[PDB]
RNA sequence: GGGACGGGUGAAACAGGAUGAUCCCGCCGAGACCGCCGGCCGCGCAGGCGCCUGCCAAGACCGCCUCUGUCAAUCAAGGGCGAAGGCCGGGGGCUAGAAGGCGAUCAGACACCACCGUAUUCCCGGCCGUAAACGGUGCCGCCCCGCGGCCGGCGCGCGCGU
């Protein structure tokens, strides 16, 4: 049954991994791989978890997924892939007494990609209320929902895989869901939850070369 | 370890990986991967330190195991790693087991520096049916 | 007799609820009879939280939270304390 | 990828592992289900009711110097709906799990605990017509101490606050 094999990092050895230039530390780290017996495609195609707060050293609780596309010159280069929130911020936005808005579309870009986006919100309670609890009728949270959809198809309506990166970056669509949702009524927190990459063309070189 | 075995060194920053802790109520597990979940660093658990079934998940199993782990790994080359601690979770406990505090202060306490830290538990957005019954364990 | 008002349970305006499992046996209790407590914990117990915020590299971090909902049956809640038994007149009392 | 245990219990033992398990990661397939918000909130004749989008018909409440003019209440017979399990004829097959098998505990254990697992649990058409089907309080109508909370609609007042 038991055999003893040899140590197999005796034959390994690492290559770096780095970001698209929207960041500003680029380095993301590095990568151990077998020697070839091939490296140069067995390194690609993988997948890396990087929080932004890193990446741009408000931060902390966003993190990015990158996906290496291309190996050229001992390095491994990446492009967008997902966007997601830390558990934690979740779990710490739910609160008993208000109701929540949970929203999700379907968008897709100008560079061939098709993305799912879920966008979630919170109702709050008037400075001056006499009651405790934030409900409200259904007529509000219709027109929010359909606040939430025509602000999100207004901003990310026409937009490329560079400009969505910048904006998620930023906050800007944030900013704009906030500010527009504030006109129906109170609203604690809306941010995007996050954003899923369901199908891409299948040769994208010239998108990365202009991430890069 | 020939250098080119073992991560390019530089004083700019540290090599960092990916430490995965398994708190079960029968077992623990700590797993040393690099950034992206596929090529395995070290891997220890606290079943190959005792000889009691029982005692399989307690602190001092995972103590010793993470112990073993510190050597291999810092003779691999690594320096800091972030951590990601996890439950059964599926439908489960959802509770943490007695042995992830004890690896997290081994790690602490065996001259590692520590990155991020983040909850990985698996949990649905809804459930199939577990098992007991609609009485439960009667005992 | 009748011990309570409530008998036991909070329902009001309705015939039927959605069921629920205990934490700890996995019985099947009804939503509005089952005893349910939230609480906010670290993930790392405060007497090593000083030890890893000196190990960590990060600067600004803050130390992570979880958040859960617990759920248990009559009996299980007794077994473990989480509730009493109390006089007859202490059973009217709703303030903790 | 990596290399020796893993599972489960009060403690153990049956099933799994060099035919590389447990663990990490990515993809694929199928079928259930609708969480934290979620409540001395709400809807419905009752049984019951919680993913996104769209369509269809319906209902109680409030407001009114709108219409008719007793057209009403309760009811054997009769008709309709009716949890879960169960049956007939077709689909589907993931979890759980009657029956059955097996490991423990015991004086015994064919039970409580562990593991595998058929019918069933899901959909369509149709039977059955029972529940602590409980607010253990039949339906219509009048009068009736005081304090207070929540839901829906309407009106008054001001220093305009949900
Ligand atoms: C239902 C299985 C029974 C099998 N055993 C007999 C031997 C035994 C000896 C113990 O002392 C260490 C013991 O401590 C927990 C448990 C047992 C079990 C007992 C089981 C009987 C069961 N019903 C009666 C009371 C009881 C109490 C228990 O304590 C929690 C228990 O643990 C699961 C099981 C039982
Ligand atoms: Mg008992
Ligand atoms: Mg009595
Ligand atoms: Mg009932
Ligand atoms: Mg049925
Ligand atoms: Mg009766
Ligand atoms: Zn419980």
């Amino acid at each position: 049954t038991q055999r003893k094999n040899p140590d197999p990092y005796l034959k390994k050895e690492w290559y770096p991994v780095i970001a698209p230039a929207h960041f500003k530390s680029r380095h993301i780290g590095q990568t151990p791989v077998t020697k070839t017996a091939v490296a140069t495609d067995v390194i690609n195609h993988r997948v890396y978890e990087v929080n932004l707060g890193d990446l741009n050293p408000l931060n902390g609780n966003t993190k990015f997924y990158l996906q290496t596309q291309l190996v050229s010159d001992g390095k491994c280069l990446t492009n967008f892939h997902g966007m997601d929130i830390t558990r934690h911020k979740y779990g710490s936005l739910f609160r008993k007494g208000c109701d929540c808005i949970d929203v999700f579309m379907d968008i897709p870009t100008t560079d061939g990609y098709l993305l799912r986006v879920f966008v979630i919100a919170f109702t709050d309670r008037f400075r001056f209320q006499r009651r405790k609890n934030c409900h409200v009728k259904g007529r509000v949270i219709r027109m929010m929902r359909a606040g939430i959809y025509e602000t999100l198809h207004n901003e990310l309506g026409k937009v490329s895989i560079p400009v969505l990166v910048t904006k998620l970056s930023n906050f800007e669509v944030n900013a704009k869901l906030t500010e527009a949702l504030q006109k129906i009524t109170m609203c604690r927190d809306v941010m995007i939850r996050r954003v899923k990459v369901v199908k891409r063309p299948r040769n994208t070189m010239e998108l990365l070369s202009t991430m890069h | 370890y020939a250098p080119e075995n073992l991560p390019a060194k530089n004083n700019n920053s540290e090599a960092f990986a990916v430490c995965h802790i398994y708190a079960g109520k029968n077992d623990t597990f700590i797993h040393v991967t690099d950034l992206s979940g596929r090529e395995t660093i070290g891997r220890v658990s606290g079943g190959m330190k005792v000889k009691r079934h029982c005692d399989e998940p307690s602190a001092y199993a995972a103590m010793q195991a993470t112990q073993d782990l510190i050597e291999i790994i810092t003779d691999r080359g690594i320096t800091a790693v972030h951590i990601k601690i996890r439950a059964d979770g599926g439908t489960g406990k959802r509770v943490y087991g007695q042995g992830g505090s004890a690896a997290i202060r081994a790690l602490v306490r065996g001259g590692i520096k520590i990155g991020r830290i983040e909850d990985s538990t698996p949990i649905p957005t809804d459930r199939t049916r577990h098992k007991g019954g609609r009485r439960g364990r009667r005992l | 007799p009748v011990k309570r008002r409530n008998n036991g349970r909070s329902k009001y305006n309705c015939g039927h609820t959605n069921i629920v499992r205990c934490q700890n046996c996995h019985r099947c209790v009804p939503k509005d009879k089952v005893i349910k407590r939230f609480t906010i914990r670290n993930i790392v117990d405060n007497t090593i939280a000083d030890d890893v915020l000196n190990a960590c590299v990060i600067q600004g971090f803050a130390i992570p939270k979880l958040y859960n909902k617990v759920q248990y049956c009559v009996s299980c809640s007794i077994h473990n304390h989480i509730v009493r038994v109390r006089s007859r007149e202490d059973r009217k009392i709703r303030t903790p």
